């Protein structure tokens, strides 16, 4: 079962990693029943002339 | 007859709880490896039923 957590923050620094503490709450719950072996996080390219 | 029907006859490992398996690759029980051609030791998984 492929369980994602989900929590918005609306931070403001500079850079590298914010301080603090918080929770986290759930979002959905699919039950694929499918292992996963890898995965890979796509960006996205800003295209101009 | 009934041949729409088939059957998993034999794994080389386990699997885990709540898990469907659709693998049809050719099962190799000991030595002589297959890659394919179906020779000596070299057994299909699916088989029909009666």
């Amino acid at each position: 079962y492929f369980k994602i957590y989900s929590k918005h923050t609306p931070i403001n620094l500079v850079r590298d990693l914010p301080q603090g503490f918080s929770a986290l709450e759930p979002l959905v719950d699919l039950p694929i029943g499918i292992n996963i072996t890898r995965f890979q996080t796509l960006l996205a390219l800003h295209r101009s002339y | 007859g009934n041949y729409n029907y088939l059957y998993r006859l034999f794994r080389k490992s386990n699997l885990k709880p709540f898990e469907r398996d659709i693998s049809t690759e050719i099962y190799q029980a000991g030595s002589t490896p297959c890659n394919g051609v179906e020779g000596f030791n070299c057994y299909f998984p699916l088989q029909s039923y009666g």
